[PDB]
DNA sequence: TCAATATCCACCTGCAGATTCTACCAAAAGTGTATTTGGAAACTGCTCCATCAAAAGGCATGTTCAGCTGAATTCAGCTGAACATGCCTTTTGATGGAGCAGTTTCCAAATACACTTTTGGTAGAATCTGCAGGTGGATATTGAT
DNA sequence: ATCAATATCCACCTGCAGATTCTACCAAAAGTGTATTTGGAAACTGCTCCATCAAAAGGCATGTTCAGCTGAATTCAGCTGAACATGCCTTTTGATGGAGCAGTTTCCAAATACACTTTTGGTAGAATCTGCAGGTGGATATTGA
């Protein structure tokens, strides 16, 4: 009745860091800025494919939004790992 | 079977790609967004976790509170300035007085 | 007997709380200002704790790093003490008023 | 209740800013720019408060108005 | 073809000011404004709703909309005009 | 056959303000006074802006506004400034403006 | 090497109409550097739109939604 | 021979463009810099003439309102000579 | 230039409050089939961009010279920091009730569709016409004294 | 507070480039009628949220003393503004060729809509741990001398 990305998190945190944990005002916290980021995402390639006459919101739109709004370093990376999922989700 | 787990991730590509259809972006949203972003998402997620796990052990706690997470971002030059206009509840500043104020 | 030289303890004080995490003002007299200025703008409203809790959170933040531009301003002045003028100029030049 | 703001508060957030000194005219100066502050949140909070038809402030009414002022927050929801 | 606010915006002119015109580049500016308050208006009301668990933009958000968005007199005047035009409008 | 803007007493375009909102994607569906209220608030704004260019223009003794005007008729309003504070009007310059320290004796 | 081209005398004028009445010469050397940055940050993200499109073109439009993007809203191009 | 005291030519400059609108920058010169920029961030590249029109209005104003501040920060620590410290404050307390 | 008070930093410990870790049931997420549809491909008239020639005047560059600015030094009044007593306002915890959200149910009115007519708004042409330059009389500006 | 030498302002002029009209199509509103949603009135149930009350108790207000900082004040080497002359390059403009746009179709690949069938993730409990927070042991910070 009321959904969040807390577990996601935690698995991710087990990935990092397995013996650590996280309080939940962490989490909150950690949940805040997920919903923050996909927003902007999603917002920026709402606005590129509006600008451009198209009305699908594919990979691209999302790569070039993670392009504008993410600084340098931490975009190439983002770009990488979000290449690197849909070329693996394409071979199944 | 999961789309999450045909694609080597831990956030749900289904969640994603429901926000993105329910979310007043676009009429139609391509297959491979939902990935795309999910992915994207576990990345800052996965870099944010490991800076402040970091800066919790520093600390010597095992334990992920808000300070870690304020420490984490505010010391690293990229990450805050994507959060820049952001204030973490409960975070604190990082340590730093202006050299001019100091006795010598 | 020994007593602190002006400055010392101020500097331990920035020490001791740039250290720390907590809300610095009163909780009750700060939810009393709340309340006081929504009366205004409308009467009889009620409060979710965590709103007024929000409320803190964002509003010391906002004046903990106005507090770090004052600073800056009265450093470029060849000052070390911040000063009404300082706070202006600071809130000036982030088109904030 | 603006006075209830009290001036050693006050001096430990600008403590928290590193501040070392301070003029005994910043404290109602602060005083002045807090009321100015919660004045431009509350009415966007309530606001949005008012457009749902409720009668109580919710964190996500205020959460909503800093977003709204660029003020992003993070601990009680987004 | 491309479509603009330019006849729209010289009629209001006239309305003004009768015997005062426009260089075109100024009326650039002007059909600039009324895309960015539009965007703005629109976009708020699209988060209103959104956060209200409601699927319709009706003018109970393009008002509240602009009562948010809009400093404090202009909000006051546009409000007024705004009512004053759906009341006119719902009686034809 | 009345115009939706006739109905409203409006100048700009209600249907074209209405076709805007649904191929937006603000939202699901539209209202049927939302259009009409935007409409009206887009002229209003409109309205306002030119009234104060066209002063600036007479007071110019000229007769065409251009972006000289309307960024002089923006920045000297107190409520306008604030609304696109943010904003540039290419063509318009600044402001006259001299911090008095600035003056000779 | 065109950042040359930004003379001293021209930043000078711009510092007139910024209501500069004395100009330190340090400030000219200052004043191209952060030029180049602002448009350095300006250029790159219009191009990203500019790419985006699949163009091999700048518009105007790019420009204006790159400053947009960076929050400095531009009027007279839209059309 | 009859002649301007220090700043009073200075004082007609300030009123002299702040009257005008024209950009203050020469158009070649920009312009030649915007595509040494561009090339670097990626080949090939053209430009409508608006899209560097666009690019110097926009760097233009950006500049101006930067002197502005510069010019604050300067009369703030009783100067009236801007100076690197006073630009780099500015841009602090601006984001940047 | 060194030593005595104090203070904070180091490491250690047993438990209440928080965090983990478990155990069912809607409601999303996934599937299967049947349609649509958006937008890539391939081609194409045409802008709009890129250069070029080059004269020609306007602006930049570099040096000289003078006045006034900013940087540096000294110094006294007085502000703001450090400290302690004492009292009060805050905090805290339990309690009680009333005013709200939040949950569902269920129809009217509102909105979306799908087509058929009816104009208005746009895109070039074809007209007007304010304003740019250029010029001559006034009035202001500024330094000199 | 008088003056001569300049710069600037304000209005007029005329020919034109850009602003306003004016025409003649064509997408796009408006109009009707049918097909769906939805948000809302009601009724209902808990949840919070407001308001007390009554302790200690911790933190604010007040008062005293003095360090040192800010503001006032003086002088100067050179930094920068203003003027000139010399020269370089930006600006202008008219013409051209083609690159790279949009514009038009054509047509599958990809995405949506329904309708059924699993699986997951959220919640309320059942079962756990990390710090907190004392106590007080080697260093760090501070100021007196
Ligand atoms: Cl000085
Ligand atoms: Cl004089
Ligand atoms: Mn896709
Ligand atoms: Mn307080
Ligand atoms: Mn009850
Ligand atoms: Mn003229
Ligand atoms: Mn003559
Ligand atoms: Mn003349
Ligand atoms: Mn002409
Ligand atoms: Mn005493």
């Amino acid at each position: 009745r009321k959904e969040s990305y807390s577990i996601y998190v935690y698995k991710v945190l087990k990935q990092v860091h397995p013996d650590t944990g996280i309080s939940s005002k962490a989490m909150g916290i950690m949940n805040s800025f997920v919903n923050d980021i996909f927003e902007r995402i999603a917002g920026e390639a709402s606005r590129l494919a509006h600008y451009n006459k198209r009305s699908t919101i594919t990979s691209r739109e999302i790569q070039t939004a993670v392009r504008l709004l993410l600084p340098g370093e931490l975009a190439k990376h983002a770009v990488s790992e979000g290449t690197k999922a849909v070329t693996k989700y394409t071979s199944a | 079977k999961t789309r999450s787990s045909r694609a080597g991730l831990q956030f749900p590509v289904g969640r994603v790609h429901r926000l993105l259809r329910k979310g007043n972006y676009s009429e139609r949203v391509g297959a491979g967004a939902p990935v795309y972003l999910a992915a994207v998402l576990e990345y800052l997620t996965a870099e944010i976790l490991e800076l402040a796990g970091n800066a919790a052990r520093d600390n010597k706690k095992t334990r992920i509170i808000p300070r870690h997470l304020q420490l984490a971002i505010r010391n690293d030059e990229e990450l805050n300035k994507l959060l820049g206009r952001v204030t973490i509840a409960q975070g604190g500043v990082l340590p730093n007085i202006q050299a001019v104020l100091l006795p010598k | 007997p020994h007593r602190y030289k002006p400055g010392t303890l101020a500097l331990r004080e920035i020490r001791k709380y740039q250290k720390s995490t907590q809300l610095l003002l009163r909780k009750l007299p700060f939810q009393r200002l709340v309340r006081e200025i929504a009366q205004a703008i409308s009467p009889d409203l009620r409060f979710q704790s965590a709103a007024i809790g929000a409320l803190q959170e964002a509003s010391e933040a906002y004046l903990v790093q106005l507090f770090e531009d004052t600073n800056l301003c009265a450093i470029h002045a060849r000052r070390v003490t911040i000063m009404p003028r300082d706070m202006q100029l600071a809130r000036r030049l982030r088109r904030e008023g | 209740n603006i006075q209830g703001i009290t001036k050693p508060a006050i001096r430990r957030l600008a403590r928290r800013g590193g501040v070392k000194r301070i003029s005994g005219l910043i404290y109602e100066e602060t005083r002045g720019v807090l009321k100015v502050f919660l004045e431009n949140v509350i009415r966007d909070a309530v606001t949005y408060t008012e457009h749902a038809k409720r009668k109580t402030v919710t964190a996500m009414d205020v959460v909503y108005a800093l977003k709204r002022q660029g003020r992003t927050l993070y601990g009680f929801g987004g």
